[PDB]
């Protein structure tokens, strides 16, 4: 048979210097045949705890494993920025099974987005394409609204938005917007603007350029 | 007096002059073999022994558990094997266990495991056999003093001497008499038994063949050894504790046996004999007849075989003398009718008032028993069936 | 990372694919190789294992028939072959090595994309500040990787020299074309007064490209 490992917490929030305790519940008895895994975004998973409470090489004593029978708790003390990741459990009593995963989010101060705007490259226009790029680096919290203005008038189509994960240092959010337009359509206007509304400002942070 | 209160008796007769009688002999019985002008005789088979009983088997009823191992393999790694597997002093048990990253295996599945242990015996009980060569019959011969003889099938000739009565010869053995072809002499602690072959051969315990020497070789050792619950590399081994009571409960019946010492006595016999008594001499038909009188100190009582026991008391210096004792229907005068079982009786104590018992075989119907002669003679009436 | 995995794959639906993982820089053959599928929703899943000695396999029942693990002893190279693929076979395939405990060492993974669509190389565009630089004490440059297929692509800065204030945004699919951008933050003194180059690579279409950031 197969053994379900259940982590009720899809997400879990905390700040620097606090303590979090992720709970993994095995449906069947697996004794102490449990391991934990940290996976930072973009990177591959790593062994933290094994044997259910014994931690792997390199791992700081901030990370403490525990539990027996069916319930196991991974406890991270003195949480740092770089601790943000997905944390998985895994029984190896029978056929290996992993937990659903638990993302550790970090909460902190509210910071302003560092908006930056750039016209389409000369190399791109030579191919009839023209994308205007609007960066918004290292703000907090995550929720943020950006509005593209071409000569005053808003443009809702041709835009692509991508948010990075929470950073391993400042634990903030850098997001990206990309207004893609035809060379023709692009050249029919002069002003170009992105309007970043956020909690850290009652008036939208505005960056622009002309021709 | 012999055969007076003995139940299983047999007053078998005999020939007068020709010394050949059919004498069957049982354990705890009697064969009152009278004869001619010779003293009446009691042949009783008392003992039946058996020495040099060879061991057929020995069952261990309390075992000791010794040094033990546990060889395990990972899945897809082959089978396990220990040092002392082929060792006959070891009992082993192979099984398959859950293996994975938990135990110490890279792969998940069923890994091999074999567990062994060394066997010892704390207490064993022994079953020995019974050969006709073993058997030996101690036999008592009395004048109805009493000499005892022993007939070994390897030497079936005996000769006893009894006082001034001379001697009795003896020659027996009916080949396989009461043949114990089956039947084992089962000695446990110190208590013994006579059990049946089959029941013995089918006993749920470890066992080895003959005697000992240098460590037996018990078979079916897993009768007292249980392998309980494996793990990955450790499976447990347990002994079942002493099994004395378990046997006791099963042996609440079997014909117990006694012994002393190392020689085992059994309650059984049967032995056909052909004895000779030429060297038998009454005692002295030169004794003078008793002149004085007698007295029925015990009222003439009947046996269960039909004969009559009679007790007299003699008031006379005359002794040692021959007792005048007979029976008659005539009474006038005055021949005998029946016969004496205690043939040619004699008072031997000298003075004074000397007692004596007598056994007589009365004729069918009315007869009178006479003790003494002429004046002051005792008479008593007696009917038969 | 004591484990080198093969590069990403694009596979037409139906087709089969063979992935590779390599190990061992010393004579220690008492270990095991295992394979782990990570589908989207970041859910992990054990596929099977293999002893590189005897070749003892051990598959998850879910992947019986789908997966086939084989080993090349001398080269220390484990292999996992999939077959008759569907879109639900499209995922990141990690390989792991057990030496003592659970999954002790992981490779970077092999991205497997199972789809019937042409391999498209990325267009790369430099992103310098525009009309009137308005130079703050700091400055931000960008690298635009537009219209490629399929994921993944690797983007670094000055061959790795710049790796502090750097952000690579997740890719966004649009009309069967992935697209992403990357920001970088540097002091104004060293731009344009220095050379800043973004390194874009797209293994699926065999691509190395390095555009430098230039004002004009």
């Amino acid at each position: 048979f197969d053994i379900v490992m259940t982590q009720s917490q899809k997400f879990m929030s905390t700040s620097v210097g606090d303590r979090v305790s992720i709970t993994c519940k095995a449906s069947q008895h697996v004794g102490s045949a449990v391991a934990w895994y940290q996976q930072k975004p973009g990177q591959s998973p790593t062994l933290l705890i094994h044997s259910a409470s014994n931690r792997y090489t390199g791992v700081p004593d901030r990370f403490t494993g525990s539990g027996s029978g069916t319930d196991f708790t991974l406890t991270i003390s003195n949480i740092q920025s770089e601790d943000l990741a997905d944390y998985f459990c895994q029984q190896y009593n029978s056929y290996p099974t992993f937990g659903g995963g638990t993302k550790l989010e970090i909460k902190r101060a509210d910071a302003a987005p560092t908006v930056s705007i750039f016209p389409p490259s000369s190399e791109q226009l030579t191919s009839g394409g023209a994308s205007v790029v609007c960066f918004l680096n290292n703000f907090y919290p995550k929720d943020i609204n950006v509005k593209w203005k071409i000569d005053g008038s808003e443009r809702q189509n041709g835009v692509l938005n991508s948010w990075t994960d929470q950073d391993s240092k400042d634990s903030t959010y850098s997001m990206s917007s990309t207004l893609t337009l035809t060379k023709d359509e692009y050249e029919r206007h002069n002003s170009y603007t992105c309007e970043a509304t956020h909690k850290t400002s009652t008036s939208p942070i505005v960056k622009s350029f002309n021709r | 007096i012999r055969c007076i209160g003995v139940s299983n008796r047999d007053f078998v007769e005999g020939m007068s002059g020709g010394t050949w009688v059919d004498v069957v002999l049982e354990h705890g019985g009697c064969v009152t073999v009278m004869a001619q002008d010779k003293p009446t005789v009691d042949i009783e088979l008392v003992t039946t022994t058996v020495s040099n009983m060879a061991e057929v088997r020995s069952y261990c009823y309390e075992a000791s558990i010794s040094d033990m191992a546990s060889d395990s393999r990972c899945p897809t790694q082959g089978e396990a094997y220990l040092d002392k597997q082929s060792d006959t002093q070891y009992v082993c048990k192979r099984t398959l266990v859950d293996r994975g990253w938990g135990n110490g295996c890279g792969l998940f599945g069923k890994g091999s495991l074999v567990t062994c242990a060394k066997f010892a015996c704390s207490k064993k009980m022994t079953g020995k056999s019974i050969q006709p060569e073993n058997l030996e019959y101690r036999i008592m011969l009395s004048v109805h003093n009493r000499a005892k003889v022993e007939i070994t099938p390897n030497s079936p000739r005996a000769e006893a001497t009894l006082g001034g009565f001379g001697s009795l010869g003896l020659d027996c053995e009916p080949r396989t008499g009461l043949d114990f072809s089956d039947l084992y002499y089962l000695t446990m602690n110190n208590k013994h038994w006579l059990v049946h072959k089959e029941w013995f051969h089918d006993i749920p315990l470890p066992w080895h063949a003959g005697a000992d020497t240098g460590t037996p070789h018990w078979n079916n050792k897993e009768a007292l050894v249980e392998f309980k619950d494996a793990h990955a590399k450790r499976q447990t081994v347990v002994v079942l504790g002493s099994q004395e009571g378990a046997v006791h409960t099963a042996l609440a019946g079997a014909l117990e046996a006694e012994m002393d010492g190392a020689k085992g006595r059994l309650s059984s016999g049967h032995l056909k004999c052909r004895l000779k008594m030429d060297k038998l001499r009454l005692k002295g038909v030169s004794y003078s007849l008793c002149t004085a009188a007698f007295t029925f100190t015990k009222i003439p009582a009947e046996t269960l075989h039909g004969t009559v026991t009679v007790e007299v008391q003699y008031a006379g210096t005359d002794g040692p003398c021959k007792v005048p004792a007979q029976m008659a229907v005539d009474m006038q005068t005055l021949t005998p009718v029946g016969r004496l079982i205690t043939a040619n009786p004699v008072i031997t104590e000298s003075t004074e008032n000397s007692k004596m018992m007598l056994e007589l075989d009365p004729p069918f119907g009315d007869s009178y028993i006479v003790i003494g002669v002429g004046e002051k003679k005792i008479t008593h009436h007696w009917h038969r069936s | 990372v004591q484990l080198q995995q093969s590069g990403p794959e694009l596979v037409k639906p139906g087709a089969s694919v063979k992935l590779s993982c390599k190990t061992s820089e010393n004579t220690f053959t008492e270990y095991t190789m295992h394979w782990v599928k990570q589908s989207h929703g970041k859910s992990l899943e054990w596929i099977g294992g293999i002893d590189p000695n005897n070749g003892g396999t051990n598959y998850n029942q879910k992947f019986k028939g789908k997966a086939t693990l084989t080993v090349d002893k001398s080269s220390n190279t484990a292999y996992m072959e999939l077959r008759s693929l569907t879109s639900e076979d499209s995922a990141v395939y990690y390989c792991g090595r057990r030496d003592y405990y659970a999954l002790d060492y992981w490779g970077q993974g092999t991205s497997v994309t199972v789809a019937s669509a042409k391999t498209t190389p990325p267009s790369v565009y430099p992103l310098a500040p525009g009309s009137a630089a308005q130079t703050n004490s700091m400055v931000t440059l960008g690298c635009l990787v537009k219209g490629y297929f399929p994921e993944p692509v690797t983007v670094t800065w000055n061959s790795g020299s710049l790796s502090s204030g750097v952000h690579t945004f997740p890719a966004v699919l649009q009309s069967d074309l992935y697209t992403l951008s990357s920001s970088v933050t540097v002091p104004s003194s060293t731009w344009p007064s220095e050379t800043v180059t973004c390194n874009v690579a797209h293994p699926a279409s065999s691509t190395k490209v390095d555009k430098k950031i230039v004002p004009r």
